[PDB]
RNA sequence: GGUUCGUGGUAGGAGAGCGUUCUAAGGGCGGUGAAGUCAGACCGGAAGGACUGGUGGAGCGCUUAGAAGUGAGAAUGCC
RNA sequence: AUACUCGGGAGUCAGACUGCGAGUGAUAAGAUCCGUAGUCGAAAGGGAAACAGCCCAGACCACCAGUUAAGGUCCCCAAAUA
RNA sequence: CCGAUAGUGAACCAGUACCGUGAGGGAAAGGUGAAAAGCACCCCGGAAGGGGAGUGAAACAGUUCCUGAAACCGUGUGCCUACAAGUAGUUAGAGCCCGUUAAUGGGUGAUAGCGUGCCUUUUGUAGAAUGAACCGGCGAGUUACGAUUUGUUGCAAGGUUAA
């Protein structure tokens, strides 16, 4: 029996024509130029899960810089004060408390002078 | 409520027939009819006969009142081209596409 | 001499921002009442809007 | 999730006045780009500016260490075929401070959109007057 | 008052009433679950952790178990064939913050 | 395949110069009227297992219908004329409303007429029982003389 | 007829090639690259 | 069911599968709307699969097995 | 924690650079030809501005957690104007 | 076994048209509806073509008229865009606009970080090496008979028939 290529070719192509949604121009309308961009969006997404946790340490860690310069302590002062003084915050929680509980912040940067 | 006419497959390519199509979009019937008298281009008979005829739906088909039509859509859609060849230098025919449009007028009161 | 690449859409669109029609110089005629170019004679009238023929 | 993120306008931006007599070129520009940026607030938001403005005063008597004044040279061209201008910090310090402190801040900013506008932030005059007044400026030390 | 407390390898603030996802814990959907790691306590008397605040606890009961909403995971290495395409979706627990002790 | 297709001997332009790519036949297969690359051929699929393991075949579906009680064995089966609507009213006396294989030595060339134009029901010699006959049919009937007949073969 | 079980281990799926990167054999198809070895009909005879 | 050690990968070896047309048997859907087609924020580890609605206007799934003209993005491929 | 034996199926027979030991060369070559180790080839990640072959180090998937390696901590740019 | 690029070259006035001095080469091209009931009549227009009215289950079935994908061409408009340097995404992300197979939702995207297509061939290619204008269809390990090896089943010092 004969088995024209029917339906099956249609289906796949559409489905990745349309994760190429939102791209410019012939990349959200033709198969060939869309799958490129499809992959490729893959890739990148894959590579930026693991740059996503790198980028906000770097954002937390210039915020919690900016909070303990202001308590005459730099970063690395401050940190190495925490691990000493046996505090274990992790650095999101100290970044959010440097922005909306400065008091608490100050609080783990006087621990932090004590133990220093 | 409006009124529609269509010219379909008339033999003018349509960007030749939107570049004046695109004068009478939005315009009062009166004004629109003098923009198309005025508009030396082969599409401008075209287009008058399309609109007017638009008109007499409307006054005819739909009791509206002519002195208060506006021109609500006006569009040129691609129709089926005519394939012709001209024979170039070296034995090689180059194709010659003789486009055809279809002119879509719609009115609207107000 | 030929195209290195195709034209895209956007840049075909962008390259015919100016080619386009201005609006005729027109005016309604008052012993008409219609449409005419200025500094033309009005054919509804059938003369010169001002100067009869 | 939950990480803070400034919006535009939501940080209060506040007018500096920074003396420059004697401070090194560089080390006036490291700390002034800083402030420009706005990295010293925990509030700093890497997309928005959260930064202050700054007014550079006396920037005629910046300091330049070494043979500077004299061997540092800017260098300008017009994209003209051998239309390279160059001047010496020395000279263009007499002449422009302003534009000399511009140039050493310019080149400690973001290089995008952003440092652009970052850099509309900053006045710099020779002499101790400015014309800010309005903004009531207060006193910053480095 | 709030609290920060260790759960499922990760720091969370929680106040009373807030609802939070966390990884997936053992429990039904009306379980009560018991947070014991207490880093510190917010509100007009910090206490703090060297880690954990002796006695301090937090209460949730378990509104769902679920999976995250669908994330494709895919590779690829150009010009050598080689693409790797899988599916994710990752458990997680609702939980509602009852009290912190 | 592309020697089979009408026409097709000419090389339809030159190796190089023109700058289309290099074609030796318009019957190629990627060409559109062109030949098939492979694709069905005549064959037999037949193919027989050894005698031992065909018997064992038969002797074991026939153990089945007994296991299941779908063997019904009847004394006689024999109409005086060819009626299907007596044969009808046999398979609701022997309580069959089903497919049912018909097994019968005795001629009784009258069981075969009857049962001809019922729709599940096959009628076979006794000589003729084979193992796709009996798996394509739910309710196996034979006639105690086909039953003798079954027996001096297997 | 409807419930057919063939013996476990009797019959197996043949494998197709050039069906596809993920299968392991598409593209060149199980042959490598180049040579007498990758070509239709290609191969030394016998000994 | 646990424990331990593992899980980058081209040529390439090995395995398990998805989907397509056809056949058989069983069991179904369908003018109260089949296939196809369009859309969607649904489901599965992948190949893929549903559901709902529009269009369409008469055929088509599912289960188990069987057989193959069984899967395309590249051939200066052919139309 | 593998060896060996017997069977089924392969692909490979253009290699590259780096370090070390030699020849050829001019004690030239990103040269050539061997030996020896590594990396690339077939290896993503971090560093070396960018940079297959160097330094660090091996990606099963998810996380807005943590500790380190080379390399770094005035600003661009995370960390010492230690 | 094929189901209109298939199956004959040829489902249709095909060895036709067409090409060639000639031998010879050699296409494309199927589908209104159950029934013509194939749109009286009115209106604009020279006509074509439309809009009504009517027929019909349906006319967005209107004489090439089942379905009607994609490229491609347009109209409308929710969000963005005229200081910006862009393999066009991705991660972070306001603002604005929505409201779903109800989901730690959808559209858009100021700004910020990161980021040299796909394939082939190569020691090594973003490659200034190769191939592809785009979309669609078609387009490449098959069958027969032998050999060998593994799996399965039957029988077993036997096993098996060919014509
Ligand atoms: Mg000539
Ligand atoms: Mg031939
Ligand atoms: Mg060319
Ligand atoms: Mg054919
Ligand atoms: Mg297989
Ligand atoms: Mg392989
Ligand atoms: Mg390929
Ligand atoms: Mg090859
Ligand atoms: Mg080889
Ligand atoms: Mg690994
Ligand atoms: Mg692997
Ligand atoms: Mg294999
Ligand atoms: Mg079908
Ligand atoms: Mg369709
Ligand atoms: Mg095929
Ligand atoms: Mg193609
Ligand atoms: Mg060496
Ligand atoms: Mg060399
Ligand atoms: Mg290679
Ligand atoms: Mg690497
Ligand atoms: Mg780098
Ligand atoms: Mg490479
Ligand atoms: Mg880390
Ligand atoms: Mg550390
Ligand atoms: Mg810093
Ligand atoms: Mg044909
Ligand atoms: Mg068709
Ligand atoms: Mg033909
Ligand atoms: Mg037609
Ligand atoms: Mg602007
Ligand atoms: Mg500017
Ligand atoms: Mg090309
Ligand atoms: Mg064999
Ligand atoms: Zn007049």
């Amino acid at each position: 029996p004969r088995v024209k290529g029917g339906t099956v070719t249609r289906k796949r192509r559409k489905k990745i024509v349309k994760l190429a949604k939102g791209y410019y121009g012939s990349k959200h309308l033709l198969f060939k130029v869309a799958n490129q961009a499809v992959m490729k969006s893959y890739q990148y997404a894959y590579r930026d899960r693991r740059q996503k946790k790198r980028d906000f340490r770097r954002l937390w860690i210039a915020r919690i810089n900016a909070a303990a310069r202001m308590q005459d302590l730099s970063y690395s002062k401050l940190m190495h004060g925490l691990k000493l003084a046996g505090i274990d915050i992790n650095r999101k929680m100290l970044a959010d408390l440097a922005v909306n509980d400065i008091a608490s912040f100050n609080t783990l940067a006087d621990s932090a002078k004590k133990a220093l | 409520t409006s009124a529609k006419a269509v010219a379909k497959t008339v033999r003018i390519a349509p960007r030749k027939a939107r570049i004046v199509i695109d004068l009478i979009r939005g315009k009062q019937v009166g004004e629109a009819i003098a923009i198309l008298k005025y508009t030396p281009r082969s599409a401008s008979p075209i287009i008058e006969k399309v609109l007017k005829s638009a008109i007499a739906n409307a006054e005819h088909n739909y009791d509206l009142d002519i002195n208060n039509l506006v021109v609500e859509e006006a569009f040129v859609d691609e129709g089926p081209t005519l394939k012709r060849f001209r024979p170039r230098a070296q034995g090689r025919a180059s194709a010659i596409n003789k486009r055809t449009s279809h002119i879509t007028v719609v009115v609207s009161e107000v | 001499a030929v195209p290195f690449r195709r034209t895209s859409k956007a840049k075909k669109r962008k390259r015919r921002t100016h080619v386009k029609l201005q609006l005729p110089g027109m005016n309604e005629c008052s012993n008409c009442g219609e449409y005419r170019l200025s500094h033309h004679v009005c054919p509804e009238c059938g003369q010169y809007d001002g100067k009869d023929v | 999730r939950t990480t803070y993120m400034a919006k535009p306008g939501e940080v209060e931006r506040k007018w500096y006045v920074i003396d420059a007599t004697g401070v090194s070129l560089g080390r006036l520009s490291s700390e002034v780009a800083s402030i420009l940026r706005g990295k010293n607030k925990p509030q700093f938001t890497p997309h928005i500016d959260t930064g202050d403005f700054v007014i550079i005063i006396n920037a005629g008597k910046i300091g330049l260490t070494g043979k500077k004044a004299t061997d540092k040279i800017y260098y300008r061209h017009s994209q003209y075929p051998g239309g390279l201008k160059s001047r010496t910090a020395g000279e263009m310090r007499t002449n422009n401070p302003e534009k000399l402190l511009e140039l050493s801040i310019k080149g400690m900013l973001p290089k995008n959109s952003l440092g652009r506008q970052l850099f509309k932030k900053l006045h710099v005059y020779g002499g101790s007057e400015h014309e800010h007044a309005a903004q009531q400026p207060e006193v910053y030390e480095l | 008052m709030y609290a920060i407390i260790e759960t499922g390898g990760k720091q969370i603030k929680v106040e009373a009433g807030q609802e939070i996802y966390v990884e997936k814990l053992a429990g039904e959907v009306g379980d009560v679950v018991t947070f014991d790691k207490v880093l510190f306590v917010g509100g007009d008397s910090a206490k703090v952790g060297v880690p954990f605040v002796e006695g301090a606890t937090v209460t949730a009961k378990v509104e769902k178990q679920g999976r995250a909403k669908k994330l494709t995971v895919y590779k690829y290495k150009p010009k050598k064939n080689y693409h790797k395409k899988q599916g994710h979706r990752q458990p997680y627990t609702k939980l509602t913050i009852d009290a912190i002790n | 395949n592309r020697s089979e297709v009408r026409g097709g001997g000419r090389k339809p332009w030159r190796q190089k110069g023109t700058g289309r790519a290099r074609q030796g036949s318009i019957r190629s297969p990627q060409w559109r009227g062109g030949g098939v690359v492979f694709g069905p051929t005549p064959r037999s699929y037949a193919y027989k297992l050894p005698k031992k393991v065909r018997r064992l075949a038969i002797k074991s579906i026939l153990s089945s219908k007994v296991n299941e009680e779908k063997l019904v064995v009847l004394e006689g089966l024999t109409f005086d004329a060819p009626k299907t609507k007596e044969f009808a009213a046999f398979l609701k006396n022997i309580s069959v409303d089903t497919k049912a294989l018909i097994v019968v030595a005795g001629e009784s060339e009258n069981v075969e007429l009857s049962a001809r134009n019922l729709q599940g029901i096959t009628v076979i010699p006794a000589e003729s029982i084979s193992v796709l006959e009996v798996a394509k049919h739910d309710k196996l009937i034979i006639t105690k003389a086909a039953v003798e007949k079954v027996e001096e073969v297997l | 007829l409807h419930e057919l079980k063939p013996s476990e281990g009797s019959r197996k799926e043949r494998n197709r090639v050039g069906r596809g990167t993920g299968s392991g054999n598409g593209k060149t198809s199980g042959r490598g690259h180049k040579g007498q070895k990758a070509r239709s009909g290609g191969g030394v005879r016998l000994g």
